[PDB]
């Protein structure tokens, strides 16, 4: 069982997301401090395009996927589902702009 | 930004390697684990990223700078084939390898009418009352198929008959009834169905089901936007052209021009010779997209119905009311009004009646309790009997 | 007298004309379009319509009549269907001839590399047999390795 | 007593015509 | 869906191979199309040639 | 020699501009655009000739090419034959950044890429050509 | 009516997993229970019943009008329950033939 | 249930030098041939000319 | 255990001396049905090359 | 419209008729098999000119079947309607869907949608007719109609007429 | 990228406003209930969904 | 009745016996050919007495032939390979 964090794009087991949270998005999502509904709304088990990144700084793919500022690991090209409107507003409060990785927005 | 991130010549190269089918994600995970394990060592795996795509079966793409790095990453793996089936990805392909897919529709819209792929209501039209945020399932509004104690015909859940045949009905609210573990809301079943159980495109609606669904809305088919879109899709897809067809142009600089189809290439490019008062123009052939062509039907032409209730019916054009064309039928010998989208100029009928009804030609059948006759000519809708 | 009566007149073949089949003719003489790879509908008899065993193509069963002509197994000759190709492909039997034709003409303007001005070319065109005519024209135009946008005045070439 | 005779010469009703058995003779 | 030229070339070359071997399975210079039993496919060209062919 | 080709290409440029103006007026007068179709064969024959590409770039015929590709004010796209022939000619010639600057065809190319009435094959070709033209700027 | 019902698609929709003889027996039983409703179920095929020796001599419109008048007279002499007609369409077949009303 | 018999198969001996005269339409006039086979197993390994 | 068993049984049953999926290019006719028409025919068949 | 055409027929004769009266018998067989027939390609063959002096030539024996095959060439009067032609007619029937007229052997059906609106069908009239204030078209009434479409059958031709344009209708 | 060549790219390719209005008009024309167009008139008459039907239902007279 | 027997029958000069051996005593078949396109694409329905070639859109210029079934199979296999053998019942010169 693995899920893809919608915001940063990382893919980790859903129980890992629940127990420890997203190592990158915890500064704005608080996924560990969030309930299962919020974990699902920010981490989706339905995705496509497993991506393994070794060096974020120099990988052109990471820049193209906007994951060059995140922890190397399992990432998904496309993630099913988008962030909820309330979470979108909460992130916009923090000044961070959310670009969907669902592919429907480009 | 997004446009500025397109690759350059000095960006790291991308290699693709053939692997055994079904092991692509396994190879990706193995590569990531090897990179992490050798990270911080004297000889770290000098690569940058590696990935794969579901559509591109049997291929794993690694972003690196050296072929030796690829060999080192692939060293110690069993899914890699014996031969070094590696190739250099062209820089233009870099954007395409990571472009998204399935972007045709934004999402499933609540309230839309869809068809069911499988289950007890396989093929029944269903309204999308609820879309689950997971996207794998969705709660739908359906017409129940019950016998109350090979499937029963769809019918609104009748509480009185259900209690008479089964007095164990449950109640939870007003208008929301749960019978036999199934939740029926105001006579309509509400049941969650998986995304793999639905067809969200090319949906064919029937006025019977539309009325049965919209009767509870105090108005017959009040919602007609999705229906109009389906009508547009049916009109666009059903058009098929043949050489010699008289067509008219709807868009482009050549709008409102008549011409005859000369040749057909693929299904989207049609070579047309235009007709005009100028002789020099009539000797030119123009290739025109099919999306901007409308068939021209002249009065007194043999035309055969393509699709509909009057399928395989032929006749002669009598009245041309723009979109809708009227023609006198051949079998029923009566006027029928069908849209011009469902007509093809077929100068010969030669209709075969096989696989229809119960009787063939030259069948001695009993008309009634007194009259007995034989079949002289068969029709798609009736038969001709000499008694 | 072993054949059921047909009102068409009975005649005998006097000429066999060969040639290739144009895509227009293939589409015209076809009776159904083949698109579904599955041979059987649901493995419950009644092979899938639009598949490789469409009932309109003809009948090979005693109790089943053809849905196109309505004749029995002993009388149905079989009817053709057509399959649209996503991308055009070479006919395996004509690749050498395709190569020769490519050598004989220009790949841009689509015109012959030689004209009747050359006495040898006119002499070659004078012959009647199509095969020998093509052989002579290829023997001449093979050496000509450049299209001429001007007469060797414009000859219609692109240079 | 009704017989359904068909003949290729007759065009009406594709050559089908009803004739009583008492008015025909074997050929 | 998506067009990596390498994949397009591979798949179109596969289609060309299948169409060619459907009509001629004795093309010198490349391996023949084989059945699941290992026997070569009986192309249409093989139906017409030899003592047991159509003509003879 | 080359100057004669430049003169002929300038005459072709004048003919193309005049035909575009005439077709625009005819559309404004309720008549179909026919002059562009009439001139299309000669333009195709000239463009297919490779050795004249240098003279074409000297005379900046791409300006008239863009003028033909520019949609008319009635929001009606040009004939599919014209678009296909012009795209093939653009592919067939070595267009540089200087030529694009002289002609400004990038704007029309972006419009074609973004538009949806345009044929999807033309959309892909426009994306490819835009990427190829952005290639030298960034390296 | 039973013979016509064993061939009608209404029975097939009503009974998708039953033999034709079962449909024939069901038609016979329904005719015994209520001949009028069974005669109504014929819809258009009722006009093909052997009604009179020279029924075919009359024009189709006149015969149809005669059948309509007879059935309206009979159903109005009988009477129709509105609640049962709403409950079951089978009993609602008689609703259009009431005087003043129509399909 | 069927009785099968193995028919002995005749082959050229191994580990012996065979000298042959090639035909005129060839740059080769004479050929010396040998096929090698290990004693243990008596299996053909390689051929040399 | 099925590999060797099936391979040996197939080669002895059909006479094709090789793997089943490489029936072409394999030496055929190695194994034949024993001729039991008369005693002399059997003796001759068992001593054939 | 009537025409003169040179037509040819293939006639097969059974060997039992190989007698001195072969030629005359072929003549009457041709007359019976051509007079009154209806071919979609040509229309209706009404008469054969010089029916008693038609050349039949020499018949060829069909190999394997004995019967002789004769090629008979003859000149005949043929009538065929054409699209967009205005001809005279006589009404044969009146019906709510339209009226049926007869143009020689051809029977033409005209629908109400091809009839002027003022000619409202009157079923109470005896006989029922499509009548206007100054026009009344019933059974047996002369009508001038224009043939719009012709339908080809096995051995029959179906034509559709119209009276909706000028100089049409009752005459 | 770098600002000056970003300006050069803008000059070559434009911001789209030279044809943004054309795109807006195209999208306006791309976007558009009458039951006559929805289904065949024969089916509508069979299902009783025409103007004669409403007139009959409204009219205070036996059918 | 192999090829050498066919040659012996040719040498004897008996054309009727050869035709009967190869047609009546073997695969005889009846097909319909369009009088225009010359292909065996006529959709013939004998019971309804209607013949029709869709490609040429004709109903009249249609003939029937008696050919060996193997010849029909050969022509159909040729058509499967984009080769069109057209059979015509009249010469042209
Ligand atoms: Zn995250
Ligand atoms: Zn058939
Ligand atoms: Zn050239
Ligand atoms: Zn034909």
């Amino acid at each position: 069982r693995e899920r893809a964090c919608m915001l940063c794009g990382i893919v980790l087991p859903g129980r890992v997301f629940m127990q420890n949270g997203c190592p990158n998005c915890d500064s704005v999502l608080n996924l560990r401090d969030s309930d299962q509904a919020t974990v699902n709304e920010c981490t989706s088990s339905s995705f496509e395009g497993l991506v393994a990144v070794g060096d974020n700084e120099h990988s052109w793919v990471a820049k193209w996927l906007r994951v060059d500022r995140f922890q190397p690991g399992l990432y998904a090209v496309r993630v099913d589902g988008r962030l909820p409107s309330d979470i979108v507003a909460a992130l916009e409060q923090y000044g961070v702009y959310y670009r969907p990785r669902d592919g429907s927005v480009i | 930004p997004q446009r500025l991130l397109i690759p350059t010549v000095d960006d790291p190269g991308i290699w693709g390697v053939k692997v055994r089918l079904g092991k692509e994600k396994d190879v990706v995970r193995q590569i990531l684990k090897k990179k992490l394990a050798r990270e911080g060592t004297k000889n770290p795996l000098e690569i940058y990223s590696a990935f794969q795509r579901d559509s591109f079966k049997g291929h794993v793409y690694i972003e690196a700078r050296k072929a030796e790095a690829i060999n080192d990453a692939l060293k110690g793996n069993v899914n890699v084939f014996s031969n070094n089936s590696k190739f250099l990805v062209g820089i233009v392909e870099y954007k395409d390898l990571l472009r998204p897919v399935k972007s045709s529709d934004v999402k499933l819209t609540r309230g839309s009418y869809v068809r069911v792929k499988n289950g007890k209501f396989k093929g029944d039209l269903a309204q999308v009352d609820e879309v689950l945020e997971n996207g794998l399932e969705a709660r739908l509004k359906l017409v129940p198929r019950l016998d109350y104690g090979f499937r029963p015909a769809q019918r609104l859940f009748s509480e009185a008959e259900a209690r008479v045949h089964e007095p164990t009905i449950r109640r939870d609210r007003d208008g929301f009834v749960t019978y036999g573990g199934e939740e029926y809301y105001e006579g309509f079943l509400y049941k969650t169905f998986r995304l793999q159980n639905l067809i969200v495109n090319s949906i064919n609606p029937t006025l019977n089901e539309l009325s049965l669904f919209q009767s509870n809305e105090e108005s017959t088919t009040i919602d007609l936007s999705t229906i109009a879109d389906s009508l547009k899709e049916t009109a666009k897809n059903l058009v098929s052209f043949q050489p010699g067809d008289n067509v008219e142009i709807i868009n482009g600089e050549l709008n409102h021009l008549t011409g005859t189809v000369s040749s057909v290439n693929q299904s989207t490019i049609v070579s047309v010779r235009l007709h005009s008062d100028d002789d020099t123009i009539n000797s030119e052939t123009v290739e025109i997209p099919t999306s901007d062509l409308r068939k021209i039907f002249n009065v007194g032409d043999h035309v055969r119905v393509i699709h509909g209730k009057h399928t395989d019916d032929t006749g002669l054009i009598v009245e041309v009311n723009g979109d809708k064309v009227e023609f006198i039928s051949n079998q029923t010998k009566r006027t029928v009004i069908v849209f011009s989208n469902y007509l093809i100029k077929s100068t010969d009928s030669t209709v075969s009646i096989n696989e229809s009804g119960r009787f063939e030609l030259h069948d001695l059948v009993q008309v009634n309790s007194d009259l007995v006759g034989i079949v002289i000519r068969a029709q798609k809708d009736s038969f001709d009997v000499l008694c | 007298s072993q054949f059921p009566y047909s009102s068409a007149p009975l005649r005998s073949v006097k000429e066999v004309q060969f040639g290739l089949l144009s895509p227009e003719e293939i589409r015209a003489i076809s009776v159904v379009k083949i698109e579904y790879p599955e041979i059987m509908d649901e493995s419950r008899q009644r092979p899938r319509e639009g598949g490789l065993n469409d009932p309109k193509l003809g009948s090979i069963d005693r109790n089943f009549k053809c849905q196109t002509c309505g004749e029995g197994m002993a009388e149905c000759p079989g009817h053709f269907g057509h399959m649209e190709l996503a991308k055009p492909v070479f006919h395996i039997g004509f690749i050498p001839k395709i190569k020769k034709v490519c050598e004989c003409i220009c790949m841009n303007c689509g015109k012959l590399l030689l004209d009747e001005t050359n006495p040898t070319m006119a002499q070659a065109i004078r012959i009647r047999d199509p095969k020998k005519r093509f052989n002579a024209v290829w023997q001449l135009c093979k050496t000509k390795m450049v299209c001429e946008a001007d007469a060797p005045v414009s000859r219609g070439g692109c240079g | 007593n009704f017989l359904f005779l068909r003949s290729r010469e007759i065009v009406e009703n594709q050559g089908v015509f009803v004739t009583s058995s008492n008015r025909v003779k074997t050929i | 869906d998506g067009s990596p030229q390498h994949i397009i070339n591979e798949v179109e070359q596969l289609l060309q191979f299948h169409v060619a071997t459907y009509m001629d399975n004795d093309i010198a210079g490349q391996p023949q199309a084989l059945q699941k039993s290992g026997r070569p496919v009986k192309a249409i060209r093989a139906r017409l040639k030899g003592k047991e062919g159509r003509l003879r | 020699l080359e100057q004669m080709q430049d003169e002929l290409i300038q005459q072709l440029k004048l003919q193309m501009e005049e035909s575009a103006i005439r077709d625009a007026n005819n559309i404004e007068q309720g008549k179909p655009a026919i002059f562009k179709l009439k001139l299309l064969p000669k333009v195709k024959d000239i463009l297919l000739r490779a050795n004249l590409a240098d003279s074409i770039l000297d005379n900046n015929l791409l300006a008239s090419v863009r003028l033909w590709l520019e949609p008319l004010p009635d929001a009606s796209l040009p004939a599919y034959q014209i678009q296909k022939v012009l795209f093939d000619a653009i592919k067939s010639l070595p267009i540089k950044t200087s030529h694009l600057r002289e002609s400004g065809l990038g704007k029309v190319m972006v419009f074609y890429q973004k538009s949806k009435r345009v044929e999807p094959n033309l959309k892909r070709t426009a994306e490819k050509l835009i990427s190829d033209w952005t290639r030298p700027i960034m390296g | 009516t039973a013979r016509l019902y064993q061939h009608s698609s209404k029975s097939s929709a009503e009974y998708p997993n039953r033999p034709q003889l079962a449909k024939y027996c069901i038609g016979l039983a329904k005719y015994i229970q209520s001949p009028l409703l069974e005669y109504l179920a014929l819809d258009e095929s009722m006009y093909s019943l052997h009604i009179h020796k020279h029924q075919n001599l009359l024009p189709r419109e006149k015969l149809i009008d005669a059948v309509q008048t007879s059935i309206v007279d009979i159903v109005n002499l009988v009477g129709v329950d509105i609640n049962e007609a709403v409950r079951a369409p089978y009993h609602a077949l008689a609703l259009p033939y009431v005087c003043g009303l129509g399909p | 249930g069927s009785e099968k018999v193995l028919i002995a198969q005749e082959r050229s001996a191994a580990n012996i030098v065979q000298v042959f005269k090639k035909a005129a339409p060839s740059p080769i006039s004479h050929v010396a041939e040998i096929r090698s086979a290990l004693e243990k197993g008596s299996r053909l390994i390689s051929t040399m000319q | 255990s099925t590999t060797i068993t099936s391979g040996l049984k197939y080669s002895l049953a059909t006479g094709n001396w090789g793997e089943q999926k490489k029936a072409m290019s394999s030496r055929a006719g190695v194994s034949q049905v024993l001729n039991r028409y008369t005693y002399s025919s059997t003796l001759s068949h068992l001593r054939r090359t | 419209m009537f025409f003169l055409k040179d037509l040819s027929l293939i006639l097969t004769l059974h060997p039992s008729y190989f007698g001195p009266q072969m030629n005359q018998y072929l003549r009457e067989k041709l007359l019976t098999d051509v007079e009154g027939t209806c071919t979609g390609q040509f229309g209706y063959i009404v008469t054969v000119l010089d029916g008693m002096n038609i050349d039949v030539g020499k018949g060829r024996i069909i190999p394997g079947s004995g019967s002789a095959e004769f090629e008979v060439k003859y000149r005949a009067v043929v009538w065929k309607p054409f699209k967009g032609e205005v001809v005279d007619a006589i009404v044969s029937n009146v019906s709510p869907i339209g009226f049926f007229a007869d143009v020689g052997p051809l029977n033409v059906f005209v629908s109400t949608r091809l009839i002027p609106d003022n000619l409202v069908y009157n079923p109470s009239n005896s006989p029922p007719a499509y009548m206007s204030n100054d026009e009344l078209i019933t059974k047996g009434s002369k009508v001038r109609l224009k043939v719009v479409g012709t339908r080809t059958d096995v051995n029959e031709i179906y034509a559709i007429g119209s009276i909706k344009e000028d100089f049409l209708g009752a005459i | 990228l770098q600002g000056e060549q970003y300006q050069e790219i803008i000059e070559i390719f434009g911001d789209g406003t030279d044809y943004q209005w054309t795109l807006d008009a195209e999208e306006e024309m791309e976007q558009p209930t009458s039951l006559a167009d929805v289904f065949e008139p024969s089916e509508l008459k069979e299902k009783m969904l025409t103007d004669e039907d409403n007139v009959i239902r409204v009219t205070d007279l036996p059918e | 009745f192999g090829e050498m027997e066919r040659d012996c029958m040719i040498a004897h000069g008996a054309a009727g016996f050869l035709k009967e051996r190869l047609m009546e005593a073997s695969d005889a078949f009846r097909v319909h050919v369009c009088g225009i396109c010359g292909l065996m694409s006529v959709i013939a329905n004998l019971k309804k007495n209607q013949f029709e070639c869709r490609s040429c859109k004709n109903k009249t210029n249609i003939y029937q032939l008696h050919i060996p079934y193997a010849a029909k199979l050969l022509f159909q296999e040729l058509m499967a390979m984009n080769i069109a053998p057209r059979l015509y019942t009249e010469r042209s010169g």
